[PDB]
């Protein structure tokens, strides 16, 4: 499906693509917001007449968006959620149009056995709901989050790039009765400035801050109590894509020492697609930032990557806005938000 | 008399036992000190090249030079204030940069030498023989040992290799160079760099100066570098009476990673680096430096950017501390290349009682 | 209300997540409190027999009794102050000793029931059907569930088995009895017991009263009896929505041992014991008792002896703190037999949505 049908009806797709390609848009939240806006635009302006055809068109659009940018998971996720929202309503409608038993909320045997309305408003409302959900995640985490950290315990923080994780930390630090020491890993080629900023923020907040280089993780590990990840995207089996540099090794270390590994992200970051390949989804950074000169640097081929992938075996906890979950359970949450056919587009 | 007190930045809450302060710019000292020691101290304080192996050699050279320059006073004997002078030198060294195990060993050797010849012999005959003896010793326990190690390594390396390396350890550089030049095998070298000292960069430069296929990586980028790659080599500082690897910064993590991803690690060491001092953690005694090393924002050493950070004393409750010497786990390294060809790290003090 | 604050023993530097003390001796009580609650509180304060399962049943019985004794007033309606009374009772219970998830669930159910029946139906007819309903509920989620658990155990447990148990969980005792008398099998039941509580001892006694071969075990001597042991059941209290068992005393150690030595661990549980609240360590929410239980020399519970121990504030800083409930791990217990027949501990709250 090409962009021959959408030219004067919807123009913003091109702009979105541009934003994606040259990285004019920054932060997954912003991307999600943009996607939502696009969806709204599609809904308010275009014509349908039929429902299945419309659904197909939407699917095609989603596919196109995916093809334009693979590292933008939030965009995909939101679309999927919207589709799911549509789908249930459609199913409900069909039952009235025609004019059923189930043990649970969803059935497996229903796939094997042979099975005009104001749905537009409902669809519109769905988008609004999604927006609302996106707006506040930290408020639904803090009631569970400020129960884990105790007095005279030491925290270790890889990936300070995420905006949620910092907030979570701050909320914990607010409490007068609670006291903890913070060890911060830098992350050289991608996270350094961000890490520094985080450290500064911590200092401002009036907490004991310890800036640790990437090599000095091993010596302090006898005192480490907990591990927190600043992840960017959540998946099916448990595996997560983290917000750039210095996460994997630390996680491995934690696993070795049997240190508890926590993860805070959200359900809008959660994807119903499987991360079958690390090489396909993980994007690599820039060689220019590491070392100067060009003519001797033709011989010196430098390897540097943005995003990081951590196996589900190391991570045990996934606290979101709903509540505390596991990597062995999060799949069901995704299913509760994205339907069966909506996985493949 | 020297200089005392006045230390920059916060003292922090944890890890406070060893000296981390001191003379960087000289102001008022005793008018008897030979300047070569001072110069050496100045160098060591702001050094970016040295790593365990060459320092001791340099020290030895300095000592030899001193001996050559040494003149016996007309009144007092050859050893009367010499010991005092030595003590002063030691104190200066400690003030500048804490003494290593090799340095301690050297000091011990010197002391032994001093005891051996009693004050009775003339000046020009004694020191003639002393300097020659010391040279001979140097030839024996250091260079020859290194050569032996190299040769051992030569036979140990098979066909088709892909190696990940770390450090400014001279022996490793020699090894890699040898591989590149005289062996003519299918060698691939991958380099890991560290923040406190640009050792990896130096290694890379050296490789370039020979003409080797080089991949360049860091401590963070390790999850993607494996995805074919087999051997891992590290540079050791000293092995204790316990058997644990008491070495430089980013080694232990690398070793752990190697252990996780199937293939074990091999480390090289000399037959003089062994110590009788007992410790099992980095907290006991550690090389701690001024937080001036962790100021520059990436790229290169001399850049100086007015970005986000540039304050330590004015900041309320902020601890910016880094460690240089680490204690790696015992079971993780399998191969140790010493004076006795090949052996396990669990031997610990088999050469210490042998002397 | 009664008595509040003013208690012996320090707040302690280590472990202070929950409040440590409460009424034990009755003085100045409100003239509206039902005596059965008071008696229960008196019992719980110094109990040896009950643990999680029977307690809830007892509570339910008490509630039923209260309902039977309750009649609708002329002025105030059936749903006017009952809820307040319930709240007060809950507060009293909490003051006495921290409560379980089952009790909470029961309370919730009661609240729901209160909402369900509208204040318009005849009063005599209302409570008649209420008490019947409650009885039915009790039969279903306890007795029938127990039966189900027993049946599950039956199909899984082989001919002639050795079972190692901890605590005083009633369900396990029932199971053992069933194994003994009704099915007739060769059983070797090893029961482990700790210092402050004689629950294991009680279990052993009960077994003896039926006619079973029992080995009495201790925390100090564990490894001697394992090195032979095939099947291990633990005293369940509550399963969290992570996959961790919040259970009584040194069960975690036992689980660890089991993991180390061949065989996996098994846990029998009720369908209503599950909690949506999440925690991953023993430090999170600790259940505490008075250090007065560990003062005397053991043998029996009431002794009153003069010896050496008996100082908490008299001597130069003496802290004698202990924990009643600990955390059992995730991967080690795999077996779970519930009201929904089959499932694992990795399946944390799949039954919670199904109800």
């Amino acid at each position: 499906h090409p962009n021959a049908a959408t030219s004067d009806v919807n123009v913003t797709i091109d702009t979105f693509v541009a934003k994606l390609k040259r990285r004019q848009v920054q932060g997954s939240y912003a991307i999600a917001l943009e996607t939502l806006q696009l969806l709204m635009r599609f809904i308010s302006a275009a014509r349908w007449n039929h429902v299945n055809d419309l659904i197909e068109q939407i699917r095609d659009l989603g596919n196109s968006l995916e093809k334009a940018h693979p590292t933008a998971f939030s965009c995909g996720n939101v679309i999927r959620r919207i589709l799911a929202v549509l789908r249930d309503e459609v199913e409900e409608d069909t039952m009235s149009t025609t004019v059923v038993a189930e043990p649970l909320i969803s059935s497996m045997f229903n796939l094997l056995q042979k099975p005009k309305t104001d749905y537009r408003q409902v669809a519109i409302q769905g988008i609004k709901d999604l927006i609302d959900e996106i707006k506040n995640i930290d408020e639904g985490i803090q009631q569970i989050a400020i129960d884990l950290i105790h007095d005279h315990e030491i925290l270790l923080t890889p990936t300070p790039d995420s905006k949620t994780v910092l907030k979570f930390l701050i909320t914990a630090r607010e409490r007068s009765n609670r006291t903890f020491t913070v060890l911060v890993t830098e992350g050289f080629p991608n996270n350094t400035k961000n890490a520094h900023e985080f450290a500064k923020k911590l200092a401002q907040h009036n907490i004991e801050t310890l800036v640790v280089p990437d090599s000095a993780v091993f010596a302090l590990m006898s005192r480490v109590g907990k591990v927190i990840i600043g992840t960017k995207a959540v998946f099916v089996n448990g595996g997560t894509i983290s917000s750039n540099s210095g996460v994997s090794s630390v996680c491995e270390c934690a696993r070795e020492f049997r240190t508890p590994v926590f993860a805070v992200a959200g359900l809008y970051k959660l994807s119903p697609l499987y991360p079958f390949d690390v090489e396909k989804f993980v994007e690599f950074g820039g060689s220019q930032r590491i070392l100067p000169r060009m003519d001797p640097r033709k011989r010196l081929d430098t390897v540097n990557q943005i995003t990081d992938y951590v196996p589900p075996e190391n991570i045990d906890i996934y606290i979101t806005n709903v509540g505390g979950f596991n990597p062995s359970f999060i799949y069901r949450i995704a299913w509760d938000n994205y339907k069966q056919i909506d996985v493949h587009l | 008399p020297g200089i005392s007190s006045v230390i920059p930045t916060v003292l922090e809450q944890s890890f406070d036992n060893s000296s981390l302060i001191s003379v960087k710019e000289l102001l008022l000292n005793k008018d008897l000190i030979h300047p070569s020691i001072l110069l050496l101290t100045s160098h060591l304080a702001h050094y970016k090249i040295v790593g365990s192996i060459p320092r001791c050699i340099a020290m030895l050279e300095v000592f030899q030079i001193v001996i050559k320059d040494y003149q016996t006073p007309k009144g007092t004997t050859l050893s009367r204030n010499l010991t005092s002078y030595l003590s002063h030198q030691i104190d200066l060294l400690k003030k500048a940069r804490p003494l290593s195990v090799t340095m301690g060993n050297a000091i011990r050797w010197l002391k032994q030498e001093i005891s051996l010849i009693d004050p009775s012999t003339p000046d020009k005959a004694a020191k003639k023989d002393l300097c020659e003896k010391i040279g001979q010793f140097a030839k024996e326990k250091i260079e020859l040992a290194d050569q032996l190690i190299i040769d051992n390594a030569s036979t140990q390396i098979e066909e088709s290799t892909t190696i990940v390396t770390y450090g400014s350890s001279k022996v490793l550089t020699e090894l890699l160079l040898h591989n590149a030049i005289s062996l003519k095998k299918n060698i691939k070298v991958i380099v890991v760099d560290s923040r406190p000292l640009f050792e990896g960069r130096k290694m890379a430069e050296t490789l370039r100066n020979a003409g080797v296929n080089v991949m360049y990586a860091l401590i963070t980028s390790l999850d993607t570098i494996f995805n074919d790659v087999d051997y891992v080599f590290l540079g050791a500082h000293s092995i204790l009476s316990n058997g644990f690897l008491y070495s430089r910064a980013g080694t232990a993590m690398l070793a752990m990673s190697a252990k996780r991803r199937n293939i074990p690690v091999l480390v090289c060491c000399e037959s003089l680096k062994f110590s009788q001092r007992v410790q099992l953690d980095s907290v006991t005694f550690n090389e701690l430096a001024d937080p001036n090393d962790l100021v520059n924002i990436d790229y290169e050493n001399p850049v100086e950017r007015r970005g986000n950070k540039g304050a330590l004393l004015n900041q309320f409750i902020k601890e910016r501390k880094f460690e240089k010497k680490k204690l790696a786990m015992e079971n993780k390294p399998k191969g140790n290349k010493i004076g006795g060809k090949k052996g396990s790290e669990g031997e610990s003090k088999d050469a210490s009682n042998e002397e």
